[PDB]
């Protein structure tokens, strides 16, 4: 049962950055937004191996689930946006940050490989949900109830900042010097 | 999970018992019979589905006695 | 490929339609869920039955004409046989004429009930759908019985009457079926007026004012739905 | 699987989402790139907690917020891209550079 | 044991009726629902009063530490949203969006910064680092159709949420090299070897740290956003998230890095000598008003990074001393820029002169609040600098103190130059105002509030260096909870 | 083969398999509901008939060819605005003079 | 104990693609109508409240009276997000 | 290119035992023994969705196939193998194929929790109920890939309603979950089915829970059957909805896969609402839905199938109400389907999850 | 309400249960179909 877990590792690590490399890559962004589900599978697939049945559970709900389809119902609205991709738009700095990136992973590894970790030989998560929810209510409770104010603040202001004014759309109620509804009123000015 | 002793009993014997049933009495049966009559397709329906080519439900030819 | 832009989009209903009414094509363009236009394209089954009855005789073109209305059938030849039957003013017997009330009161019936069939399944339930078949069928035997074949070709109208008389057992079935439908007539109201989940889908969609449905031009129950009262067999 | 091999791979999505986010020119994918890199942070979350701190894991239940802070993120992000979407006409981040003299 | 945290859960009762008003009552709320969140937020800072005598217990399993440090920068985040409130209730009623559901995100970004300086676990720092980030994205785009706010939103969108997941990948790093413990004392006990583990998790999360604060490697969403952004979102994000970003830093570099500490003295030294040159001499070539205060706003967040590469019980007290005077400059420079802002559009430089006939309290309290931040004396922001050098040369450094006084006065050129264009322009050198200006009444909605705040911020500003005896009272008490 | 319109009806298809390839023909004008369900028992033996080896004759062959022409394009008539059509608003001068 | 036998069978199968998947990388409206993402940015918050109270809800009986009033503070505020949603007509449709 | 080599470093690494355990499929009994009763759940599905529809509208069903339809689920799945499946011209081919693989694979993975019978239990996870929420959330994926690659307006539009409609109905069948799973102190389905087995009708959770079986009820068939669904386009919101250009092979999958989802709901109502393999005494008389005798052999061989199947027998009741649902209700409008999940169903879920606390 | 809410459920759900009783009893009535290849009727 050791070469089983082992090779399946390998071959949900080679998924996700295989779909990593496939959302970054690609040339359509709707492919993208499908493999970004590749990518969001494998690492709710990687913490079933990972002894994480819970958040495993909790990727597919919520990356998955609901942010996946969020991309997507968000990709098919600005499909007209634009055609013409010039992709090469002022200048090759589209390969000045492959060296960034590598540079990081390559100091990254450097850090991971020679870090002695302190490894705890501990039998671990006797149905890791009780001692889940007992973290929600005693340890962590604190940021379990502002998590509470951040959902409602991140829908007050995504239902503000998406909804169509069909209020009262020509209204700008009043004027001193005059500003456009729904507009700052520090108007932009060439000097 | 044995090969055919409580399980040969059931896909074999019994549905073509039930085909005796389901072949007499299903057009001629009651309301309450007929909701019994569902459950055994349901129940049997492994065992229907395979003894299902060996019989058929065809009416018997007429008689013209005229 | 499928873009996704900020303009009213048109949607066409296309010509393949699967519904009970023949072959309509709608440009019906979309405001995300109201309707700001909508043009029908007709004449998917334009055969040119005008041109046709210019070469044939009356008793040629009786069989063409129960084919405009095919939900009806003998409205068609009602018209069709009235014509020349009233210019020429050959009288029809009182007996020919208590027929034709009778073939044309099955007929208007008939009509309905193939209204009403894809109707309450447009609106809603079609679980009666396929019970207001059945009593269109029992329509569809007393047609048999009297003329030939189901529901339209029923050579029945002539100019000078009607084709032939009724059956034996033909009176004393309708008072079989006529006695047995007028039941089920009032469990069709009692489904839409009760269960009022179908009021907020026909209250005030698609209204039409009395005033405008005589400049329109309109006729039976769409125009007597706006209290015309205005009836041809009345009037 | 050891230890090391889940914060290699860790570190290679968080390597691939900055990768994503400067050189993607779409204002969706940047995002898309955004949500590799909040991935990348919970596989060292889990993979430690697996290894280290097994019994009362805390690194599972600090990944269970990595994933409510990141679908609140974009979330609310894509609001922002329907903001930006609303009045320009596109979705393109060379396209959003007004403040250059 | 949760009485630690009633100055944050009184606003957050406070939050809950602005935002059910705005439902309920339907924009006529908008009428009465600013004055109560002011009360909603005075009685926030009157319930830290009672806090400050108790002996600095920590509460909810260690999660949360109540002590005098702690409550200070509560009050500074509470007093940011305070003066907000008096700026935004007529400037987001004259937008046409709605005033109750802009200081519904205004106040989840208070909580979320008042909840960062009293936290003390991994878990609790990044969701109350998020609650102040997200909320800060929804009210810097919350306009909505300008393409500058919008695009402001977008570029601070997309660095905010990528600098949080440098902020993360350290805090996961936190977590791994300790065994476990999601507690930054607990941090600090289990790992003192300074490997190159820590040094990655360290300037990890001084890339998030030092997000809020804005020095200029990661200063560069501040301009853009404050010319892009609502002006009392601008005037927020530079007192009130700045603030909880350096109380994210004292109580992150030195609860959970006391080994590594010459190492990130030596960033954030590097994050000073660079926001004091590149804010003040980027600020010297500006033409926006709201834009100058943005380039202002890096470079005297690294006169607040001065006190905090020393390292001395004097050192953090000026780092908390200026951040105090900074509070009553940048909410009285920006209610001065608002109020001239509503009276006319196109609120840049060289459209502010032929001044001081015509809006004399305008002036007055736009150039006090400016020359202080130059540090002219006898003013608070003179005083402010004083410390942050005299804590300067008390531990070496005497190279920022230098760059301290010479990029000082730089920015004095830049301060006066507004100055110049409200006092010294003759009547015959205005370009707005030339008899357009509207004749201020102080009897509208909104501008009453905005009076308020321009008055108080002044008097907090020409009197609070001279009278700034209990203030390094009020401060020297918090830095003895520093370890 | 078109029945009844078949004689004299300037557009209707003589037949339908001068469109379509057919399997079985139906009689009737109608047929009854009998008489089509006997047309599915014609059509039900001689599905029985098809081998499986001839699944590849079952596709349409491509003798393609191409010609160049010189026809003018006209734009589409048939355009999908009906009521908000620039000429249901108001009727044009010239014509309510008259009126 | 079996699945987990078969769960690696399910992905040992699809290891042929991932050699081949690395060898690749190496007058139509819709009209703009925000539904689409109104309807599930409702739904991202409250997804994410109930994988909240999964775990409160397993062990429920096990933790008190105090852990019940602290998941209605939980949950009393997100009766507020969703009051929030229909005033505002976000699930309108 | 650093990772080009190392995707094909692993796989002959592992193909080496691919193929060579490759024709062993399926080697435990329970496992195949499970997949039998797991195709014939579906065909039951088929057959009684033919048959209970025709006898509410007084016609026979299939006849003349089989003895009396017993073979029309499998023609009817048979010819769709059969048909030569053509993509559309102009549109996508990886995401037109996968398009039904994405919404059908979620209902056949989380097929793996269902305990039917006391001796067939296949794997006992540490959740399952929640495994279950969980993975048929990705089934609004496939909706939109099959909606985008069909390339065609109207199965956008069709894939666009048929995701927000998933959408609004897996958040009130989260919380109808959440009232069982508080209840039965945890999510372990094994777990689940104990705490109604103590006292075999009056223990199960329907009775304990009878508005939480309703919030669950609606919810499960408005992601599964035909009843509250628009992709018959009889309002012609769309041409024929996502499932327009699908044909053969393809299509098989959003036809049979759809029966999959209706039996998979259905196993769980009897899973947890109603006691899964849970049933009074056996030794009773002869109207207890059985023989004549008081032991037969035809009665011992009963509940030795009944004590490997008894929760799918139960799920087979709930199938059938679910047809004698679709000729009840009518078939409702999106702008009241979105207003039920969201508006009644969300709240009455919510409300159910503090009453089956204390409150 | 809270008890608004719930007692709103019951005004439906069994409306729901009476209309289950109706289409059940359309399935006590015997199919009247014509089996047509075996049952051929009878023309006029």
């Amino acid at each position: 049962a050791t070469l089983t877990q082992t090779i399946t590792f390998f071959a949900l690590a080679a998924a996700v950055i295989i779909a990593a490399l496939g959302v970054v890559l690609l040339d359509n962004v709707v492919y993208s937004a499908f493999l970004l589900g590749g990518v969001f599978l494998s690492i709710a697939g990687l913490y079933i191996l990972m002894n994480a049945d819970f958040v495993s559970a909790a990727q597919i709900l919520i990356y998955v689930g609901a942010v996946n389809v969020l991309i997507l119902f968000a990709i098919m609205l600005v499909n007209k946006r634009e055609t013409y991709t010039p992709v090469p738009g002022r200048w090759l700095r589209q390969g000045g940050a492959a060296v960034v990136s590598l540079g990081v992973f390559a100091l990254l590894t450097k850090m991971i490989l020679q870090t002695p970790w302190q490894l705890s030989s501990v039998p671990p998560t006797p149905d890791s949900i009780t001692t889940i929810g007992q973290h929600f209510f005693s340890d962590f409770l604190l940021p379990f109830e502002l998590a509470s104010v951040l959902l409602l603040m991140a829908l007050i202001g995504a239902v503000v900042l998406a909804r169509r004014e069909l209020v009262l759309e020509p209204e700008p109620i009043l004027g001193e010097e005059v500003v456009p509804p729904l507009e700052l009123p520090e108007r932009p000015r060439e000097p | 999970g044995v090969y055919g002793a409580l399980a040969g009993l059931y896909l074999l014997v019994v549905p073509a018992i039930v085909y005796a049933y389901l072949n007499a009495r299903w057009y001629v049966a009651s309301s309450f019979e007929r909701a019994f009559m569902y459950f055994l397709v349901t129940f049997f329906f492994p065992g229907l589905l395979l003894l299902a080519p060996f019989i058929n439900f065809r009416p018997q030819p007429r008689s013209l006695n005229s | 490929k499928i873009e996704t832009r900020t303009e009213p989009m048109v949607i066409n209903m296309g010509p393949h339609h699967p519904s009970m009414h023949g072959v309509l094509r709608l440009m019906v363009t979309l405001d995300g869920e109201d309707v700001i236009d909508c043009e029908p394209v007709i004449g998917y089954l334009h055969r040119g039955m005008e041109k046709i009855a210019e070469n044939r005789t009356n008793i040629m073109f009786i069989p063409y004409v129960s084919r405009w209305d095919y939900a009806a059938g003998m409205f068609n030849e009602a018209v069709t046989v009235n014509a020349p039957e009233k210019l020429a003013g050959i009288p029809v017997p009182k007996r020919a004429s208590y027929i034709r009330v009778i073939m044309l009161e099955l007929n208007r019936i008939a009509n309905h009930l193939l209204w009403l069939g894809p109707f309450l399944a447009d609106v809603g339930a079609q679980t009666p759908f396929f019970y207001i078949f059945r009593e269109r069928e029992y329509i569809y035997d007393l047609f048999e019985a009297a003329t030939g074949m189901r529901f339209i070709n029923n050579n029945y109208f002539r100019i000078g009457g009607v084709a032939a008389d009724l059956t034996y057992g033909w009176v004393t079935k309708c008072r079989d079926f006529c006695d047995y439908f007028l039941p089920k007539v009032d469990e069709y109201e009692r489904l839409i007026t009760n269960n009022p989940i179908f009021v907020r889908r026909l209250q005030g969609v698609g209204k039409i004012s009395r005033e405008e449905a005589i400049n329109w031009g309109l006729s039976g129950p769409m125009l007597r739905a706006s209290g015309v009262k205005w009836d041809l067999r009345k009037v | 699987m050891q230890l090391t091999y889940v914060l290699i791979l860790a570190a290679l999505l968080f390597c691939i989402g900055i990768y994503g986010l400067v050189t993607s020119r779409n204002a969706v994918r940047v995002l898309m790139s955004i949500e590799l890199l909040l991935n990348a942070v919970n596989l060292n979350l889990i993979g430690f907690a697996n290894y280290l701190d097994g019994q009362q894991i805390k690194g599972q239940v600090f990944a269970v917020f990595v994933i409510t802070v990141a679908a609140a993120e974009a979330a609310v992000g894509l609001a922002i891209i329907l903001a930006i979407y609303r009045n320009r006409d596109t979705v393109d981040m060379e396209k959003f550079n007004l403040l250059k003299w | 044991n949760a009485g630690t945290i009633l100055p944050e859960t009184i606003l957050i009762v406070t939050l809950l009726v602005v935002l059910l008003a705005d439902l309920i009552q339907g924009r006529q709320a908008d009428r009465w629902t600013p004055y109560f969140a002011i009360v909603g937020l005075g009685g926030a800072i009157a319930t830290m009063i009672p806090l400050w005598t108790q002996p600095a217990t920590i509460s909810f399993f260690g999660s949360f530490i109540s002590d005098h440090l702690s409550l200070f920068f509560r009050g500074l985040i509470a007093l940011s949203a305070l003066g907000t409130i008096l700026m935004s209730i007529r400037y987001v009623e004259q937008t046409g969006s709605s005033l109750g559901e802009f200081m519904t995100i205004l106040l989840t970004a208070t909580v979320g910064g008042m909840f960062i300086a009293g936290a003390q676990e991994l878990v609790f720092i990044f969701v109350a680092l998020e609650t102040l980030s997200i909320a800060s994205y929804l009210l810097t785009g919350y306009t909505k159709r300008d393409s500058r706010s919008n695009e402001a939103a977008l570029k601070y969108l997309l660095i905010g949420a990528a600098s949080s997941a440098i902020f993360l990948y350290g805090s996961s790093l936190l977590y791994g090299l300790s065994g476990g413990h999601t507690q930054l004392p607990a941090i600090a006990q289990a790992l003192s070897s300074e490997s190159l583990g820590l040094v990655v998790a360290l300037v990890f999360v001084i890339a998030g740290i030092s997000f809020k604060i804005s020095a200029v490697p990661f200063h560069q969403w501040t301009p853009d956003v404050y010319e892009g952004a609502p002006t009392p979102v601008v005037a927020f994000l530079s007192v009130g998230s700045k603030a909880a970003g350096f109380a994210l830093a004292i109580r992150f570099l030195t609860l959970a890095f006391p080994s590594v500490t010459d190492q990130w003295q030596l960033i954030f030294t590097v994050l000073a000598i660079l926001s004091m040159i590149l804010g003040n001499v980027v600020a010297l070539a500006q033409t926006s008003m709201k834009r100058m205060l943005a380039y202002s706003s890096i470079g005297q967040a690294g006169f607040v990074m001065i006190g905090f590469v020393v390292g001395t019980e004097a050192g953090y007290a000026s780092m908390l001393f200026y951040l105090l005077v900074y509070l009553f400059m940048n909410l009285g420079a920006f209610t001065c820029v608002i109020l001239f802002s509503l009276r006319t559009g196109t609120d840049q430089i060289s459209e502010y002169a032929g001044l001081y006939q015509k809006d004399p309290l305008l002036t007055l309290g736009l150039s006090l609040c400016l020359l202080s931040l130059g540090g002219i004396p006898p003013l608070a922001g003179f005083f402010g600098k004083i410390y942050l050098f005299w804590a300067g040369w008390q531990a070496g450094a005497y190279g920022l103190v230098l760059l301290g006084l010479l990029t000082s006065v730089i920015s004095i050129y830049y301060y006066i130059r507004v100055v110049k264009m409200m006092v010294v322009k003759e009547p015959q050198e205005m370009s707005e105002a030339v008899r357009n200006y509207p004749e201020v009444s102080w009897s509208s909605f909104g501008l009453r509030p905005l009076q308020v705040g321009l008055v108080m911020t002044v008097i907090a500003t020409s009197l609070a260096g001279i009278l700034a005896n209990p203030l390094f009272n009020l401060v020297n008490t918090a830095v003895w909870d520093v370890p | 083969t078109g029945g009844m319109f078949s004689s004299d009806s300037y557009s209707a298809v003589r037949g339908v398999d001068k469109l379509i390839p057919v399997d079985v023909y139906l009689p009737g004008c109608p047929p009854r509901p009998e008489a089509i369900m006997d047309a599915i028992v014609k059509l039900r033996k001689k599905i029985a008939n098809e081998h499986i080896n001839e699944r590849g004759n079952l596709a349409q062959t491509h003798r393609l060819f191409t010609a160049k022409h010189k026809m003018k394009p006209v734009p589409p008539i048939l355009t999908g605005q009906y009521l908000n059509a620039p000429s249901r608003q108001a009727p044009p001068p010239a014509l309510a003079a008259a009126m | 104990g079996y699945e987990y036998f078969l769960g690696f069978l399910i992905i040992c199968s699809l290891v042929p693609v991932l050699a081949l998947a690395a060898s690749a990388l190496l007058g139509a409206w819709i009209q703009f109508n925000v539904r689409y993402y109104m309807f599930a940015l409702v739904f991202v918050i409250f997804d994410v409240e109930t994988v909240f109270l999964y775990p409160w809800a397993v062990a429920f009986h096990q933790l008190g009276l105090l852990a019940f009033i602290e998941a209605l503070i939980f949950i009393a505020i997100l009766v507020v997000a969703l009051v929030y949603a229909w005033r505002k007509r976000a699930l309108e449709w | 290119x650093x990772x080009x080599x190392x995707x094909x470093x692993x796989x002959x690494x592992x193909x080496x035992x691919x193929x060579x355990x490759a024709k062993l499929l399926w080697l435990p009994l329970p496992m195949l023994m499970m997949l039998i009763v797991a195709t014939v759940g579906v065909l039951v599905a088929v057959w009684l969705e033919r048959k209970i529809s025709a006898a509410v509208q007084q016609r026979i069903g299939p006849e003349y196939i089989g003895p009396l339809g017993i073979l029309a689920p499998l023609a009817d799945g048979l010819k769709l193998i059969f048909k030569e499946d053509v993509l559309p011209a102009n549109s996508d081919r990886w995401l037109f194929t996968l398009g039904p693989a994405v919404v059908v694979i979620p209902v056949f993975l989380s097929y793996i929790i269902v305990p039917f019978g006391q001796n067939l239990l296949i794997s006992n996870l540490a959740m399952g109920v929640f495994l279950w929420i969980a993975l048929s959330s990705i089934a609004p994926i496939g909706l939109l890939m099959a909606g985008y690659a069909s390339n065609n307006k109207y199965s956008l539009l069709g894939g666009l309603r048929a995701a927000a409609q998933s959408i609004s109905y897996e958040i009130p069948l989260a919380l109808a979950v959440l009232a069982v799973a508080m209840m039965s102190n945890g999510l372990g389905t094994v777990e689940i089915v104990e705490q109604q087995s103590q006292y075999g009708i009056l223990s199960w959770n329907v009775w304990r829970q009878p508005i939480g079986f309703l919030v669950f009820w609606i919810a499960a068939l408005a992601e599964c059957e035909r009843l509250p669904f628009d992709l018959p386009e009889a309002e012609e919101e769309l041409v024929a909805g996502y499932q327009t250009e699908y044909a053969g092979m393809k299509f098989a999958l959003f036809y049979l896969g759809a029966y999959v989802n209706l039996v998979l709901s259905a196993l769980l109502v009897s899973v947890l609402y109603f006691g899964g393999w849970s049933f009074p005494i056996p030794l009773e008389t002869i109207a207890n839905l059985l023989g004549v005798s008081e032991t037969n052999p035809f009665l011992q061989i009963a509940f030795a199938v009944l004590g490997i199947t008894m929760t799918l027998i139960k799920a087979y009741f709930f199938v059938f109400l679910a047809i004698l649902l679709r000729w009840t209700v009518p078939r409702v409008r999106i702008d009241q389907l979105l207003d039920l999940g969201w508006k009644f169903l969300l709240p009455v879920g919510l409300v159910n999850l503090l009453l089956t606390a204390g409150l | 309400q809270i008890t608004n809410y719930a007692k709103e459920a019951v005004q439906s759900a069994k409306y729901i249960g009476q209309g289950l009783s109706v289409t059940f009893d359309h399935m006590r009535r015997r199919p009247i179909t014509v089996q047509y290849p075996y049952e051929k009727l009878i023309p006029s």
